[PDB]
């Protein structure tokens, strides 16, 4: 129903998915720097992860690059 | 307990009639920037006239209140002068405003309105010009003529002059309107404009295919026509209910018993005689099995207007129950054929028992040369059938207001005061109309207005300005043509819509 | 109409039953006293069918018990069937009424 | 109740078009970037040309309105040019404004950029070749179906829906006298196959019923029997008690199945077409013990299907299992069994050469989304052809036309003079805003790139050639074999000026204080 | 007040201020709107109808002031109209115009006893010299001509252009028909406006015009007993049921066809009742009115309250819902009741005209109500100012001549009285020039030269103005000798009423 | 609700399970950490850097500080009872647990069977309370102290007492309260009750026929019921009835003195079923 055009949307889907492939790679790795879990349908109910798919999940993101690259990860 | 009195509340009046004014102002010329109405529902309205969207505009002003009725009273007479008559009493409104503040705001305002239109509605009906069926034309080349000449502006190709002839004759066979709503104009996919028709009763669109289409009945040299408000289908009457199985004739009885009552429903019409049977509604898959193994044509999803336009022709009536009917709540032609123009498979209804119908079929089955044809042609119509109705016959396009607007100023001298602006710009009032086609035609409307004064002062036969030619001349030898008396309505429509009003500052308004 | 007085009859009907449990479930609790009250000091007697059976004091109690039980058990089957034959009649009431008087 | 002045409002309206044909310019053809949709109701989304994303995107204004509008008719009949308008048609509608910025009639610049489309119709009337044929317009289509399928769900033509294109559109043409019709012609995805299981289907695709495979499977004659009535105790897709009061009734049910399935057998079978399509859901229990019987049986059938069909045959069906008639059957040119996909079950499909009322060509794919992506390919290739058989007339297109249609337009102006220069200039400009807007989605610096082809029409005329569509280092139409039907880009030329020629209809701008409410 | 205190919404600034211009601008409204004019007043009713009056009560009726100032005295104009017709336009207007001369002797502080009286004393004078003003009286009531002078003037009275047909047609609607010797009535003339035709096309059917469609066939006889019935047939059947359509499924076959053997008996019972139409305020049943047209019972489908009304009235009816065979208490009276079309509609007559039951109902043709509304309005005011009752009306100057003559007159007094009295009695015939001034205006021209003139023309009892250019420079019209008279009698309430209150009005403070 | 003030409670939390001791101070530990963190933070230093240094470090520091230590005898309650004793009088509450230190390191001693004394979770031993009694009516168990009891004709005191679960309804299913019932009318419920009254007694029987001299019955929630008086048909089974008991405790006894769920009459089994060489109620106290 609305127009979302090329540069606006160009950083809100790359400052989404840029914040997005952030804290997975804070995260990822061995020393991969851990992440805090939040719930907010449970109070903040929390893990700590090096997984970004426990990142998705816990904290719900819109990005439609994020969509995506929630569907690719 | 509201009102005002006082010059504000009548200076209220004209701040209404301008606005509304210019609303209508080209909006029957061909060109101008619309804005389609979509209202609450949704409903979307382009409508050509202002009058429908006029229809649509609340006024809080009931002195611009009064040309919603004074324009729809011009209107409904008509059809045309509703944006004219909206164009002149406002502009009598947008004239005296001042001379009221000049202080001809007594009664002389409504005092000298009369005879100003009494001058013309006479001068007007004199200049106008009649025709016979052997006079000037066949009295058809009057109507070519003014179908031609309403199929002149929007140019579409030149067989404009070949269409007028088409449109002439079912203009004929009814002519118990001005109106066209009885023959009207199908357009019909498929065909080239170059061959065009006309039905002499009605026709549908389309109807639609189903099980045996090809062979259910596209033609009757009569038909008996079943006008149904309603369907017939298996949702109509259940194909789907279950059923407690033990032997699997259950299996067959539940199946079996449902089937029926859909054709009780045909046979019962089926055997009420009708051979036609329009349902303005689809049919569906198990009824239409009956209609195809009736081996009698049955029509679904057909225009309820052409189903009510039917019974204007057909003499028929609409069926609401499908239920044990009858041969008078049928319908009648002499031919039922059917046969598919480009796509639509399209009945063919004539050699009606009566007509309160033609139809005209407009071929091409092109968006582009066809909807101009018919915006033309329907004014054709009302030029053609009103030209049937008053042969006496005038020319638009400044073919009269200069010389009327001379003739008034030429009395001016008499008179002069408040009301010698009443002579005068009573005078003035008239040319703002063509002016508007000007900017139609894309001409300056002013030289042309002027010239055309003058060639109405060292001229004065028809000489004005022409937007189907986009020139100026004289229009009635331009064959621009109008009956009389749709003028002396639209200016007994004016001059009095105004004269009420301008003697109102003084308006009461009470929620109790 | 007759389709209103069947779930109307049924109710008061399987309501007869259940009423009477109640006192026999009171004697139940009357001679549960008593068969607490009795080692046997006279013979104690059951009497179920045609026949009277010898009986022992021990296997009456837990028997008059689930005999109360069994009774009390059964003031909720037809209060059950109570609301299920009371309702199907109101159901059709107003129409059945309505259909007696059109 | 408040009423915006002319220009004002067209003012109002120009600040439309402009972002909604912009989503266009860097979507237009492969070089452009196709476009999105998200939903309120949560779903991110791909969208194409106009219609797709302008009907799936809503339009607020009467112009965003008309774009859907005036889109329909478009991608209806050629399928391909739709995205296109809008650019243009937006393009001249900037162009309107700004002659009324420089002070000409709204009136009079829609005026001559009517017959400003034709010396663009006559300028494209010469362009390319006005002829195709059979073995030719096989490889147009295939050109067509390239750029069809390699620009849309897979980049790779894949030759099968290239050639499936092909086929059925003229098995509706070659039926309809170079005629055909979109409706007739069907483009059918199911997933579970693959965009590499792609079917060129002359007649109707449903899975065959199996209530059993074991109890043989087959497809028998080449027709097919299109039954309201039962081929097998009938049901109508809805719960059938099957208990028995006695021990003893549960004996003769499965008899009485069988004694009605080899009486339905024996009944439709002399009506004709073992294969019979019974509208009737029916247990799947017993619907086996005629298959233990025979002949499978086709149940839990749409109710549409049966019909369907029927009107796809022409022929009508069986109300009722006591009349019977082959006519009353259906009509399959062949019945087969065809298994579909290889993760699931066996269809049964009915390709329809004794008549094709409908024709609903087939593709599987691995995911939903590519297999629409797919059937976005087919439908608009099978538009083109649907004009293009209807007239063989093809026109190098992609800016190539643009570059040139503007040159008749733009030099027909001082030619016309008065307004209609004016309106054959602000007219023809439009037309190279698309190869423009094309090297502008490229990669491409468009006037840069516009000025070659440029030369070249200065140098040549109508290039056969043009610039790159598939933004290749060559710059033809023909080495880019980018043409379009000649229809089609005339048939987009009548859209452009058409919505200009709408939006100035009446003087009426005003609203109740409805407008669009 | 200073305090809390009490309840007032007049005195200091408003009894002296503010209530003589609540006495002022409906006054003020009304000065064009009273005689000869061309001034037109829209109003939209509580319907929120746009409509057109120069009358006042009908503007009044809607108008709500918090002062009592302009509250009060339009029951005077009322009042007045239930003596008579128009001259009500004038009646306040009279009073506003005198008024404000006091105010000013407010400034000038005349104390209000001292302003009250003169007037008073002259209202007398004026009522003293007022048949010395008869310059005619109304010789034949059965005369069209004799009596469309006057009809004339209250139209005038309310607007210029169509007066004369009507005068005409009202006449011609024969007020003849009665003696009006005493005996005069609108209950038996009534205006019935046909939508349609012309207004020139306006006839006047006398027998009750009912543009109600004549139901069915026409009277048992011409005498009717009639049935007035607010809901004779609101139906028979009640289908409530299992369904309430069918459960026990022959149960619905009896009541539909039960139902209308009962419409036929309240039908035969209406021809058993004996009426001989029959009169529905509620629905006609078809049935029944098959039936009505078995027993041939002319019925109205659909009867108005106002229709049952008259209905009730002049028959004796009595407009009753009835679920019952009906009972005739309405009964009859008109002995000839008739289908008319008028503007080609069924017109419902009744007609027993016995020139004292003689029933003269106007049906007024038009193609718009708003139009023949406006038109009733002075219609509403020709007959009843034709109604005086007196045979012998002592004709007085028409459209406002009497002023002038009495405004030398009082004033020449208002000169020989002494005292703060004079200004009393001297503003008194000073207030005259205020419709010589006011339609002065809508005529085009300043008062001095219409009441110099006026004046110049002294004693007349004839030469006046209104909407006229007569009413312009001459400052002389025939508002006498042209035909243009009035009844001496509306003159003494036109003068008396007003005064009283402009007396009245302005002692109370509170 | 603040995570890091969540890893607070979190983290005491544990240190009351990981010893109930010093979890006031393992809050006190924590915080002087992230204090000298921000000046690395301030510094720089990299969480993982920061990280792997520290946790290392406590090895490094555990060690130094393990010698500080004094390892004690855990096999000589004494030394048990003088260091826990010392560290109870080194320690908020002596008063009670210095005279609860013969029980507490007893039952402890009890269930330490190493010299070692292993970690002795508390596992074996149940806390155990009475409404008044005395410091002194506080005791040390060594068998399962029970809540109440069951005894219609009900057995008191069973010795060697194989000790029954029952997870399954003994009462016949519960129909219309508790028991087997249908009725609209008595024909009805005289015909059938025939049905419901002699099973549930064989139901009964069995139990007793499985070897149960006890009969651990849970909830009657957990259980559908037990009808008292086919109970009191079980009471003159003369088992031991211990009836509406908790899952835990049925868990407890499950896993302390080894009376395993029941859910059937072949589910009883010996390893089901507990054996206690006296079980008798006591009222004292």
């Amino acid at each position: 129903a609305d127009e979302e055009r090329a540069e606006t949307a160009r950083l809100t889907s790359f400052i989404g998915a840029i914040a997005i492939g952030d804290l997975v790679k804070s995260t990822l790795g061995p020393k991969g720097m851990d992440k805090i879990l939040l719930s907010s349908g449970r109070d903040a109910s929390l893990m700590v992860t090096n997984d970004g798919a426990t990142i998705l999940k816990n904290i719900g993101v819109d990005n439609p690059a994020a969509k995506v690259l929630v569907d690719m990860s | 307990t509201d009102s005002s009195q006082g010059i504000p509340q009548l200076v209220s009046n004209i701040s209404a009639c301008q606005v509304i004014a210019e609303a209508v102002r080209t909006t029957l010329g061909p060109r101008g920037m619309d804005k389609l109405i979509v209202d609450g529902r949704g409903k979307a309205t382009i409508s050509n006239d202002g009058a429908t969207i006029l229809k649509l505009l609340d006024v809080v002003h009931p002195a611009a209140k009064t040309l919603v009725d004074i324009a729809k009273s011009q209107d409904a007479e008509v059809g045309d002068g509703t944006t004219s008559v909206t164009l002149l009493a406002a502009e009598f409104l947008k004239q005296v405003k001042p001379y009221v503040e000049e202080g001809l705001h007594p009664q002389i305002i409504i005092r000298a309105f009369r005879t100003a239109t009494q001058l013309a509605v006479n001068k007007i009906k004199e200049i106008a010009v009649t025709v016979k069926k052997a006079d000037k034309v066949e009295q058809r080349k009057l109507l070519e003529k003014c179908a031609m000449t309403a199929l002149s502006s929007k140019l579409i190709s030149q067989q404009k002059a070949f269409f007028a002839k088409m449109v002439v004759d079912a203009v004929m066979m009814l002519d118990d309107l001005l109106q066209l709503k009885m023959i009207g104009i199908k357009k019909v996919q498929g065909g080239a404009l170059e061959d065009s028709q006309l039905v002499a009763g009605v026709a549908f669109k389309k109807t639609f295919s189903y099980a045996g289409f090809e062979m259910q009945p596209k033609k009757y040299h009569n038909p008996k026509i079943a006008l149904l408000n309603v369907e017939l289908e298996l949702k109509a009457e259940k194909d789907n209910a279950e059923i407690r199985v033990h032997t699997v004739e259950d299996y067959q009885a539940i199946v079996d018993a449902e089937w029926n009552i859909l054709y009780d429903k045909l046979e019962k019409i089926h055997h009420s005689g009708a051979k036609v049977v329009l349902s303005k509604l689809p049919i569906g898959d198990v009824a239409t099995q009956y209609f195809a193994d009736r081996d009698m044509f049955c029509a679904g999803r057909v225009p309820e207007e052409d189903l009510k336009r039917t019974m204007m022709a057909c003499g028929g009536s609409i069926q609401t129950s499908v239920n044990a009917l009858s041969a008078d709540v049928l319908g009648r032609c002499q031919v039922f054929e059917e046969t598919q123009i480009g796509g639509e498979r399209y009945n063919f209804f004539t050699g009606c028992p009566k007509a309160k119908t033609c139809t005209f079929i407009l071929r091409g089955g092109a968006e582009q040369f066809m909807e101009e044809t018919e915006r033309s042609l329907h004014d054709a119509i009302m030029i053609v059938r009103r030209a049937i109705k008053n042969d006496s016959v005038v020319a638009g396009g400044g073919a009269i207001e200069m010389e009327l607007s001379k003739y008034l100023r030429d009395y001016s001298r008499t008179i002069p005061g408040k009301q010698q602006l009443l002579i005068g710009a009573y005078a003035k009032a008239l040319e703002i109309i063509p002016r508007q086609l000007c900017d139609n035609a894309g001409f300056d409307a002013t030289n042309i207005l002027n010239k055309l004064r003058a060639r109405h002062a060292q001229g004065g036969t028809w000489y004005g300005v022409d937007i189907n030619n986009e020139d100026i001349a004289d229009n009635f030898e331009a064959f621009v043509w109008e009956p009389a008396m749709v003028r002396i309505n639209a200016l007994t429509a004016a001059s009095e819509a105004a004269c009420l009003i301008v003697s109102v500052d003084e308006t009461i308004k009470n929620p109790r | 109409v007759e389709k209103y007085q069947q779930l109307q009859k049924d109710l008061s009907k399987s309501m007869s039953g259940r009423q009477k449990l109640e006192a026999q479930l009171t004697e139940n609790n009357i001679v549960k006293e008593e068969l607490a009250l009795l080692d046997g000091s006279n013979v104690v007697f059951k009497l179920l069918g045609p026949v009277l059976v010898k009986q022992e004091l021990g296997e009456a109690r837990a028997t008059v018990g689930k005999r109360l039980d069994y009774i009390t058990a059964e003031i909720k089957r037809y209060e059950s069937q109570l609301r299920d034959l009371e309702r199907q009649s109101e159901q059709q009431r107003e129409t059945l009424a309505q259909l007696q008087q059109e | 109740k408040s009423r915006l002045m002319g220009l004002e409002a067209l003012k109002s309206h120009i600040m439309a078009a402009k972002a909604v044909a912009n989503t266009m310019r860097t979507s237009l053809g492969p070089n452009g970037l196709d476009k999105m949709m998200v939903d309120k109701d949560g779903d991110v989304t791909v969208t194409n040309d106009g219609a797709t994303i302008l009907s799936m995107m809503d339009v607020d204004h009467q112009i965003a309105k008309l774009m859907v509008e005036l889109s329909k008719s478009q991608d209806d009949e050629i399928g391909d040019g739709t995205t296109g308008v809008v650019v243009l048609a937006g393009a001249l509608l900037e162009e309107a404004e700004q002659l009324l910025d420089r002070g000409i009639h709204p009136i009079r610049i829609a005026d001559g950029y009517e017959q400003a489309a034709r010396v663009a119709i006559e300028h494209l009337d010469k362009i390319s070749d006005s002829v195709l044929v059979d073995i030719k317009d096989t490889e147009p289509l295939i050109q067509t179906a390239k750029t069809t399928l390699g620009s849309k769900v897979v980049n790779s033509c894949h030759r099968q829906m290239a050639e499936i294109a092909v086929n059925a559109v003229l098995t509706v043409a070659d039926m309809e006298r170079r005629d055909v019709d979109f409706e007739l012609i069907k483009v059918e995805g199911k997933v579970g196959g693959r965009l590499e299981d792609t079917k060129l289907i002359k007649g109707v695709i449903v899975d065959k019923d199996f209530s059993h495979p074991q109890m043989p499977k087959k497809v028998e004659d080449a027709k097919i029997a299109i039954l309201t009535c039962p081929f097998e105790p009938p049901k109508p897709k809805t719960k059938h008690k099957l208990d028995v009061t006695s021990v003893e009734d549960y004996k003769a049910l499965q008899k009485y199945e069988k004694e009605k399935f080899e009486e339905m057998i024996q009944q439709i079978k002399e009506t004709g077409a073992n294969l019979a399509i019974c509208q009737w859901g029916f247990d799947d229990e017993a619907n086996h013990l005629l298959l233990q019987n025979n002949l499978p049986a086709v149940r839990w059938v749409g109710g549409p299907e049966i019909e369907l069909i029927a009107i796809a045959t022409g022929g009508r069906i069986v109300p009722r299992f006591s009349e019977l008639t082959a006519e009353k059957l259906g009509f399959a040119g062949l019945v087969q069994e065809i298994s579909f996909g290889t993760t699931k079950d066996k269809m049964l499909v009915i390709e329809q050469c004794k008549n094709s009322r409908a024709v609903t060509i087939f593709i599987r794919g691995g995911n939903k989304m590519i297999i629409e992506e797919a059937k976005r390919s087919l439908h608009d290739a099978l538009c083109v052809i649907r004009n293009l058989i209807r007239d063989n007339r093809v026109v190098y297109g992609g800016g190539a036309a643009e570059i040139s249609c503007a040159l008749a337009v733009s030099q027909e102006a001082d030619k016309c003079p008065t307004l209609e220069q004016y309106a054959m200039r602000a007219f023809a400009d439009a037309l190279e805003v698309i190869p423009m807007a094309l090297s502008e989605n490229s990669g491409m610096n468009p006037i840069q790139t516009m000025t070659e082809v440029r030369a070249r029409q200065v140098k040549e005329m109508n290039p056969a050639l043009g610039i790159d569509c598939l933004h290749k280092g060559t710059n033809d139409m023909k080495q880019q074999h980018v043409i379009e039907t000649l229809i089609g880009k005339k048939q987009q030329i009548s859209l452009a000026t058409q919505m200009v020629r709408m939006i100035l209809k009446i003087d009426d701008i005003r609203k109740p204080g409805e407008s669009e409410e | 007040m200073l305090k809390e205190g009490a309840k007032h919404f007049s005195g200091l600034e408003e009894a002296v201020y503010r209530n003589i211009q609540a006495c002022k601008e409906l006054a003020q409204t009304t000065r064009t709107a009273y005689g000869p004019n061309g001034m037109n007043k829209m109003v939209i009713n509580h319907l929120e109808k746009l409509f057109v009056t120069n009358d006042a009560a009908t503007i009044l009726r809607e108008l709500e002031v918090q002062h009592p100032a302009a509250k009060m005295i339009v029951m005077a104009s009322h009042m007045q109209e239930q003596e008579v017709g128009d001259g009500t336009n004038f009646v306040l207007v009279f009073a506003g115009a005198l008024l404000e001369l006091a105010e000013e002797l407010l400034r000038i502080g005349l104390s209000v006893s001292e302003v009250i009286e003169g007037y008073e004393i002259a209202c007398r004078k004026a009522h003293e010299i007022l048949p010395n003003l008869v310059c005619c009286s109304a010789k034949n009531l059965r005369d069209i001509d004799e009596v469309s002078s006057l009809l004339r003037t209250s139209i005038m009275s309310k607007q210029y252009g169509n007066e004369v047909f009507l005068a005409k047609l009202i006449a011609q609607a024969c007020v003849s028909i009665f003696p009006d010797s005493g005996h005069f009535n609108v209950d038996n003339i009534r205006v019935c406006k046909i939508l349609g035709s012309g207004i020139s096309s306006s006839s006047v059917l006398h027998g009750m015009v009912f543009k109600k469609e004549t139901e069915g066939d026409v009277t048992s006889v011409k005498d009717a007993k009639i049935a007035v019935y607010s809901c004779p047939f609101d139906g028979m059947i009640t289908e409530t049921k299992g369904t309430v359509l069918i459960k026990t499924a022959e149960e619905l076959m009896n009541f539909s066809k039960g139902e209308e053997n009962l419409m036929d008996a309240q039908v035969k019972a209406i021809a058993d009742t004996g009426a001989n139409v029959v009169v529905t305020g509620g629905k006609v049943a078809d049935m029944a009115l098959h039936y009505a047209n078995k027993y041939n019972i002319m019925l109205v489908r659909l009867n108005s309250k106002w229709d049952l009304r008259r209905l009730c009235k002049t028959v004796g009816a009595t407009a009753l819902p009835r679920l019952t065979p009906p009972v005739l208490e309405e009964m009859g009276h008109c002995d000839s009741v008739y289908l008319s079309e008028v503007g080609d509609t069924q017109v419902v007559v009744f007609k027993h005209e016995k020139e004292d039951g003689a029933i003269s109902t106007i049906v007024l043709r038009g193609s718009t109500d708003n139009l023949m509304d406006d038109i009733e309005r002075a219609v509403d005011d020709g007959v009843n100012t034709f109604k005086v009752l007196t045979r012998d009306k002592r004709l007085v100057p028409g459209g406002g001549a009497t002023e002038i003559e009495l405004a030398k007159q009082i004033t020449s007094y208002g000169e020989t009285c002494p005292g703060l009295e004079q200004y009393a009695i001297k503003k008194f015939a000073e207030a005259f020039e205020a419709i010589p001034r006011a339609l002065a205006e809508n005529s085009g021209v300043k008062a001095n030269e219409v009441i110099s003139k006026l004046y110049a023309v002294h004693q007349e009892g004839n030469k006046n103005v209104g909407l006229d250019i007569e009413a312009e420079v001459p400052a002389v019209k025939d508002m006498l000798e042209a035909g243009i008279l009035d009844t001496y009698l509306g003159k003494y309430w036109a003068i008396k009423l007003a005064t009283n209150a402009a007396v009245t009005v302005l002692r109370v403070d509170q | 609700l603040h995570p890091a003030a969540r890893m607070l409670v979190e983290l005491s939390k544990a240190q009351d399970i990981e010893a109930g001791d010093g979890t006031t101070s393992v809050v006190i530990i924590a915080g002087s950490l992230l204090d000298s963190c921000t000046k690395l933070l301030q510094k720089g230093i990299h969480p993982t850097i920061i990280s792997e240094s520290f946790q290392k470090a406590l090895e490094k520091g555990i060690e130094i500080l393990t010698d500080m230590s004094r390892p004690v005898e855990l096999s000589d309650r004494e030394t048990l009872l003088n260091s826990a004793t010392t560290s109870l009088n080194s320690k908020v509450v002596s008063q009670y647990s210095s005279l609860l230190s013969p029980m507490s390191v007893n039952a402890v001693m009890k269930v330490i069977d190493p010299a070692t004394a292993t970690s002795v979770d508390l596992r074996d031993i149940k806390i155990v309370k009475k409404l008044g009694g005395t410091i002194d009516d506080c005791e040390l168990v060594e068998g399962l102290v029970l809540t109440q009891k069951v005894s219609n004709s009900g057995i008191t005191r069973v010795e060697k007492a194989k000790i029954g679960l029952i997870q399954f309804c003994l009462s016949a299913p519960k129909t219309d309260m508790d028991n087997q019932i249908v009725v609209s009318d008595y024909a009805q419920m005289d015909r059938v009750l025939r049905e419901e009254r002699a099973y549930i007694l064989n139901l009964v029987k069995q139990i007793k026929k499985t070897g149960c001299n006890v009969l651990l019955i849970q909830k009657s929630i957990l259980r559908d019921a037990l009808s008292d008086l086919a109970l009191h048909f079980l009471n003159k089974m003369k088992i031991m009835v211990i009836k509406d008991i908790e899952r835990e405790d049925i868990e407890f006894i499950c896993k302390t003195i080894g009376t395993k769920p029941v859910a059937h009459i072949d589910q009883f089994t010996a390893d089901m079923l507990g054996s206690a060489e006296l079980a008798e109620e006591v009222n004292l106290n």
